[PDB]
RNA sequence: UGAAAUACCACCCUGGCGCGGCUGGGGGCCUAACCCUCGGAUGGGGGGACAGCGCUUGGCGGGCAGUUUGACUGGGGCGGUCGCCUCCUAAAAGGUAACGGAGGCGCCCAAAGGUCCCCUCAGGCGGGACGGAAAUCCGCCGGAGAGCGCAAGGGUAGAAGGGGGCCUGACUGCGAGGCCUGCAAGCCGAGCAGGGGCGAAAGCCGGGCCUAGUGAACCGGUGGUCCCGUGUGGAAGGGCCAU
RNA sequence: ACCCGGUGAAAUUGAACUGGCCGUGAAGAUGCGGCCUACCCGUGGCAGGACGAAAAGACCCCGUGGAGCUUUACUGCAGCC
RNA sequence: GUGGAGCCUGGGAGUGAGGGCGCGAGCGAUAACGUCCGCGUCCGAGCGCGGGAACAACCGAGACCGCCAGCUAAGGCCCCC
RNA sequence: GCUGGGGCUAGGAGUGAAAAGCUAACCGAGCCCGGAGAUAGCUGGUUCUCCCCGAAAUGACUUUAGGGUCAGCCUCAGGCG
RNA sequence: GUAGGGAAACCGAGUCCGAACAGGGCGCAGCGGCCGCAAAGUCCGCGGCCGUGGACCCGAAACCGGGC
RNA sequence: UGGUUCGUGGAGCCAUGGGGGAAUCUGGGCGGACCACCGCCUAAGGCUAAGUACUCCGGGUGACCGAUAGCGCACCAGUAC
RNA sequence: GGGGGGAACCUGGGGAACUGAAACAUCUCAGUACCCAGAGGAGAGGAAAGAGAAAUCGACUCCCUGAGUAGCGGCGAGCGA
């Protein structure tokens, strides 16, 4: 039958309009007191994942 | 699957609101059509007419536009951005807001 | 950061909000820190207190 | 003479009982529910509102049930090891293995951080009360063999070492360009703005001479924000920023 | 058991025109090299070889395979309080 | 330097047990057809061909097909040859 | 004590002077049909022809180590030159 | 498919972060003589490969249900 | 406790094993905790064609099989064994 | 009047496991397989104490779509209005 969306990449990643694939920075979730401005700062932007990773997550994403 | 380790999806944090029972908030939506869309109208473009022509999609409130020129017509939708109430303004266009 | 030396937030002393977090030594430095640090709320150097993590 | 005047009145604090209310506990008896029994049964005897049984609470619980019980490895077990840093092996770019040779980390510092100003070591010989191999003082020699919190290596006095003054840039918002690299991470970073510290100024400052001092995501806590809010206003609950 | 008359199986079997030594070869060769030896075909016997047959090693290890069993492994359930 | 070179985008893989040799080291015993890396080579997949008595990886050499034609390579030229 | 006939107890159950014995010729959990084409990262096997190219047995991570994901290396199409 | 950016409210050839007219992330864009071809995109066919199913075929030891 | 997309979640709704236990429209349930406002609906009795499913049975038709195929059975087959 | 039978189909009462999650327990497989009761040529459902945002619709059943959306989820595998 027909494919399914795994949710969760939809909860963690966006398809741009020409086709990237953006994520949130990881590494700042916790653990931070120690981290400086410019650690927090730079892992509060979204990435574009790497080719190989990006096409098998947009095969999970069929409709989008 | 990538052999045992934690996958490349599953290292990656969520983000955002991805709501909760009993669902999607029901609110009014809107599709944007640009004034370069409206070029192959005379007269008056309303959601029905733009409905019709493959340009507006249905379940939908119609917000016009700046991107291309604008042509004098009575344009008959929901919202309007700055540029296309400048630029219809300035050709003898008639903005008709509604709702 | 230990038991000894702990971690801690500066709360800024005119809006009251936490914008750094740092780390002392409270065997050392018992009292609690004041040190001045832009606040991006108050957009101005002010006064900031130690607070509890 | 009081910190506190005494009569009466009053609202009350610590208690004490008397009545009334709702409550909850124990004890004694009863019989009629329920249970057992009686050749006799709308009855008699016994137990008795307990026991049994229903719903619910927490507990003991291999009697039984589903399972888990890591890997590397000169076979497996036993032993050892598992991430990170330094040196060697490593064949003068980078990289490079073995259960090869040696060590260290899982912290610390409110100054051991910023800036400005000033100072220069170890050791040796000679001189000097207590005073010594070595305390502090004087002279001469002494380029770094000292020191730089802790392993090692690199680096270093034309300071990164020692002292002092004022300070909090151990910034907020960004970030050209790179290093490294399968990914994800890790690292360096000029410059622009905000509001600052030091300096006469040039300028420097987004922690620490540097390389270890560490943990993706999920789940939840707290402080902000006021973005969503299931007919509507709120609220519940989320989101975002910080931790 | 052997010979004659009668009846007449079997496992096994890549095909075979299937010798010895000393070597070589995936390390134990009828089958490769070199040499030696050997006319063609059976019958009764013996078991050294064909790493002879049989049984996809029970030992051993491996598989994030299974099952029985244990307990102060985990988590439940009956039961009991 | 025009090569089954190179760069970019995309479709399809397979492989992720290597092994011998030479040189450079470690481990081992200045042992192993030992083990572990580095540079290279060959076998793997060239168990096709010549030489090395025989013989994956040593020497020679990269087999499109045919010829009762010629030159060479290593290695050979007393006989088997 | 042995034995005939008539009966009762069975699958996590019976029965057992106890061997995990026996329960219809293999019982640490019978047999039959079904779930069912269970699952098998393992072993085996995989069928006409010709032509061109042509690998890898490494790195990282992996309850991973004879299995994977990405990279490396092969191939094809389009582009660049 | 014709619009994207943002967690979102929302704005929109932009948008998000930000105090910013800063910087950055993600976005935005026909050949030949108005006729003609061509092109977004989309539909159908064909082919390679992927996902879901037993998914290349054969093979356990076992687990479970109902019976015998 | 079950049902629902809803696995305790902010957890409503529908159903209900246990306890407590109403009112008759000015009564009551619902709009996803709850409250207000605004609306929707009338529980605790029952019945109700059609459009839907299936194929023992009959017929029609196949880029369905053609005796190892097609049903297990073209045949005295759920038979012999 | 009931009883018993009927290939599948149907409703109700009960209700697994392998497997998947590359281990496993919540979760999955699945209210599936299977047992039982009952019904009929169908069966169930059915005339709003509905939906849910439209000042809207108007019994139920069945197909298409909405939609792999909304959501649910060791927020895993997956499940899915
Ligand atoms: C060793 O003795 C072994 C025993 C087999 S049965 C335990 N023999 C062969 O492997
Ligand atoms: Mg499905
Ligand atoms: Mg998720
Ligand atoms: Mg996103
Ligand atoms: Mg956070
Ligand atoms: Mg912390
Ligand atoms: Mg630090
Ligand atoms: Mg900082
Ligand atoms: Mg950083
Ligand atoms: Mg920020
Ligand atoms: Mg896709
Ligand atoms: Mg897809
Ligand atoms: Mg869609
Ligand atoms: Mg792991
Ligand atoms: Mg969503
Ligand atoms: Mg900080
Ligand atoms: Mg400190
Ligand atoms: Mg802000
Ligand atoms: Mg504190
Ligand atoms: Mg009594
Ligand atoms: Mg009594
Ligand atoms: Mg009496
Ligand atoms: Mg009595
Ligand atoms: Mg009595
Ligand atoms: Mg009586
Ligand atoms: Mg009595
Ligand atoms: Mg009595
Ligand atoms: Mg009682
Ligand atoms: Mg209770
Ligand atoms: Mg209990
Ligand atoms: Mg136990
Ligand atoms: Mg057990
Ligand atoms: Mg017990
Ligand atoms: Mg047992
Ligand atoms: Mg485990
Ligand atoms: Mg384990
Ligand atoms: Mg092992
Ligand atoms: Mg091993
Ligand atoms: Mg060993
Ligand atoms: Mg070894
Ligand atoms: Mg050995
Ligand atoms: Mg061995
Ligand atoms: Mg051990
Ligand atoms: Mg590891
Ligand atoms: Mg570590
Ligand atoms: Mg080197
Ligand atoms: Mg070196
Ligand atoms: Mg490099
Ligand atoms: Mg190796
Ligand atoms: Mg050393
Ligand atoms: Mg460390
Ligand atoms: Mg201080
Ligand atoms: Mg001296
Ligand atoms: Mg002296
Ligand atoms: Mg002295
Ligand atoms: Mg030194
Ligand atoms: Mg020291
Ligand atoms: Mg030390
Ligand atoms: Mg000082
Ligand atoms: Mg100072
Ligand atoms: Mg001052
Ligand atoms: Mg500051
Ligand atoms: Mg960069
Ligand atoms: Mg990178
Ligand atoms: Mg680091
Ligand atoms: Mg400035
Ligand atoms: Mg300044
Ligand atoms: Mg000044
Ligand atoms: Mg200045
Ligand atoms: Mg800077
Ligand atoms: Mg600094
Ligand atoms: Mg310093
Ligand atoms: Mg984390
Ligand atoms: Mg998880
Ligand atoms: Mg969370
Ligand atoms: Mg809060
Ligand atoms: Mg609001
Ligand atoms: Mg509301
Ligand atoms: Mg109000
Ligand atoms: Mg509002
Ligand atoms: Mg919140
Ligand atoms: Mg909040
Ligand atoms: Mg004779
Ligand atoms: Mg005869
Ligand atoms: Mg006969
Ligand atoms: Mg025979
Ligand atoms: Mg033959
Ligand atoms: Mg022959
Ligand atoms: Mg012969
Ligand atoms: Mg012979
Ligand atoms: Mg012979
Ligand atoms: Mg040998
Ligand atoms: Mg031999
Ligand atoms: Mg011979
Ligand atoms: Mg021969
Ligand atoms: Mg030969
Ligand atoms: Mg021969
Ligand atoms: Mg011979
Ligand atoms: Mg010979
Ligand atoms: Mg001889
Ligand atoms: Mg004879
Ligand atoms: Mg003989
Ligand atoms: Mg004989
Ligand atoms: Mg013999
Ligand atoms: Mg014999
Ligand atoms: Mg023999
Ligand atoms: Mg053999
Ligand atoms: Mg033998
Ligand atoms: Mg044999
Ligand atoms: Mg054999
Ligand atoms: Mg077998
Ligand atoms: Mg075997
Ligand atoms: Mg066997
Ligand atoms: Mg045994
Ligand atoms: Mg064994
Ligand atoms: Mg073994
Ligand atoms: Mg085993
Ligand atoms: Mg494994
Ligand atoms: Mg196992
Ligand atoms: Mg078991
Ligand atoms: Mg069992
Ligand atoms: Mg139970
Ligand atoms: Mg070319
Ligand atoms: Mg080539
Ligand atoms: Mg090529
Ligand atoms: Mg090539
Ligand atoms: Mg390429
Ligand atoms: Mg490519
Ligand atoms: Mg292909
Ligand atoms: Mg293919
Ligand atoms: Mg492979
Ligand atoms: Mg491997
Ligand atoms: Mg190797
Ligand atoms: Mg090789
Ligand atoms: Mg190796
Ligand atoms: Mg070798
Ligand atoms: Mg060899
Ligand atoms: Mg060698
Ligand atoms: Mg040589
Ligand atoms: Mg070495
Ligand atoms: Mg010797
Ligand atoms: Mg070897
Ligand atoms: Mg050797
Ligand atoms: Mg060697
Ligand atoms: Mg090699
Ligand atoms: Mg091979
Ligand atoms: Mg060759
Ligand atoms: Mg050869
Ligand atoms: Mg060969
Ligand atoms: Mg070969
Ligand atoms: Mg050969
Ligand atoms: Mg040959
Ligand atoms: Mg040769
Ligand atoms: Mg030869
Ligand atoms: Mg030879
Ligand atoms: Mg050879
Ligand atoms: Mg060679
Ligand atoms: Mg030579
Ligand atoms: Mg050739
Ligand atoms: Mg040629
Ligand atoms: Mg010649
Ligand atoms: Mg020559
Ligand atoms: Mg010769
Ligand atoms: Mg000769
Ligand atoms: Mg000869
Ligand atoms: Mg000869
Ligand atoms: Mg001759
Ligand atoms: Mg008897
Ligand atoms: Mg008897
Ligand atoms: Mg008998
Ligand atoms: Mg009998
Ligand atoms: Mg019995
Ligand atoms: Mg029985
Ligand atoms: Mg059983
Ligand atoms: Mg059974
Ligand atoms: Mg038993
Ligand atoms: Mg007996
Ligand atoms: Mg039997
Ligand atoms: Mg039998
Ligand atoms: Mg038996
Ligand atoms: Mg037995
Ligand atoms: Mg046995
Ligand atoms: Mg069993
Ligand atoms: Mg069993
Ligand atoms: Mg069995
Ligand atoms: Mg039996
Ligand atoms: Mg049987
Ligand atoms: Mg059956
Ligand atoms: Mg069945
Ligand atoms: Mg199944
Ligand atoms: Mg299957
Ligand atoms: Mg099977
Ligand atoms: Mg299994
Ligand atoms: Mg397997
Ligand atoms: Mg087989
Ligand atoms: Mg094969
Ligand atoms: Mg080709
Ligand atoms: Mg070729
Ligand atoms: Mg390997
Ligand atoms: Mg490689
Ligand atoms: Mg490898
Ligand atoms: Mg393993
Ligand atoms: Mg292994
Ligand atoms: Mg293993
Ligand atoms: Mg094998
Ligand atoms: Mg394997
Ligand atoms: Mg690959
Ligand atoms: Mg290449
Ligand atoms: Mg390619
Ligand atoms: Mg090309
Ligand atoms: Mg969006
Ligand atoms: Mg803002
Ligand atoms: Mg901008
Ligand atoms: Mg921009
Ligand atoms: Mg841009
Ligand atoms: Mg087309
Ligand atoms: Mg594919
Ligand atoms: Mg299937
Ligand atoms: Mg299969
Ligand atoms: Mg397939
Ligand atoms: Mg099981
Ligand atoms: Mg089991
Ligand atoms: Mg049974
Ligand atoms: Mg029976
Ligand atoms: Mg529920
Ligand atoms: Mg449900
Ligand atoms: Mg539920
Ligand atoms: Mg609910
Ligand atoms: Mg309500
Ligand atoms: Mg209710
Ligand atoms: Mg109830
Ligand atoms: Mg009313
Ligand atoms: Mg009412
Ligand atoms: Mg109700
Ligand atoms: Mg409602
Ligand atoms: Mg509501
Ligand atoms: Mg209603
Ligand atoms: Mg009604
Ligand atoms: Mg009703
Ligand atoms: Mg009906
Ligand atoms: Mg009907
Ligand atoms: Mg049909
Ligand atoms: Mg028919
Ligand atoms: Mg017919
Ligand atoms: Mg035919
Ligand atoms: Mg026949
Ligand atoms: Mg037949
Ligand atoms: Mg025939
Ligand atoms: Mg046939
Ligand atoms: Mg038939
Ligand atoms: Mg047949
Ligand atoms: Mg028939
Ligand atoms: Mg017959
Ligand atoms: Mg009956
Ligand atoms: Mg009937
Ligand atoms: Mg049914
Ligand atoms: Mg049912
Ligand atoms: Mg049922
Ligand atoms: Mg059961
Ligand atoms: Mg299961
Ligand atoms: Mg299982
Ligand atoms: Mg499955
Ligand atoms: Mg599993
Ligand atoms: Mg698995
Ligand atoms: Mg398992
Ligand atoms: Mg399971
Ligand atoms: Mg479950
Ligand atoms: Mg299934
Ligand atoms: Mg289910
Ligand atoms: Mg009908
Ligand atoms: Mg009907
Ligand atoms: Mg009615
Ligand atoms: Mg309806
Ligand atoms: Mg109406
Ligand atoms: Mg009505
Ligand atoms: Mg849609
Ligand atoms: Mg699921
Ligand atoms: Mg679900
Ligand atoms: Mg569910
Ligand atoms: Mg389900
Ligand atoms: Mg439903
Ligand atoms: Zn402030």
């Amino acid at each position: 039958p027909k494919m399914k969306t795994h949710k969760g990449a939809k909860k963690r990643v966006k398809i741009t309009a020409s086709g990237k694939v953006v994520a949130m920075k990881t590494g700042k979730r916790h653990l931070n007191w120690q981290k400086s401005g410019k650690e927090i700062r730079q892992k509060g932007r979204k990435f574009v994942l790497a080719k190989p990773e990006a096409e098998r997550i947009k095969l999970l994403l069929p409709y989008e | 699957f990538e052999g045992g380790r934690s996958t490349t999806l599953m290292r990656l944090p969520k983000r955002g609101m991805q709501g909760q029972v009993p669902g999607e908030i029901k609110r009014p939506r809107y599709q944007g059509v640009n004034l370069k869309d409206l070029a192959r109208f005379e007269g008056e473009v309303t959601p029905e007419l733009l409905v019709r022509a493959g340009l507006l999609k249905k379940g939908y409130r119609l917000k016009i536009l700046g991107e291309g020129e604008a042509k004098p017509l009575k344009v008959v939708a929901h919202a309007f951005s700055k540029s296309a109430l400048e630029k219809l303004k300035a050709a003898g266009g008639e903005p008709v807001l509604l709702e | 950061a230990s038991e000894v030396r702990i971690k801690l937030l500066l709360e800024c002393t005119e809006c009251k909000r936490r914008n750094y977090a740092t780390e002392k030594n409270k065997r050392n430095t018992p009292n609690k820190l004041e040190l001045r640090k832009y606040c991006p709320w108050c957009r101005k150097h002010t006064v900031h207190r130690e607070v509890k993590i």
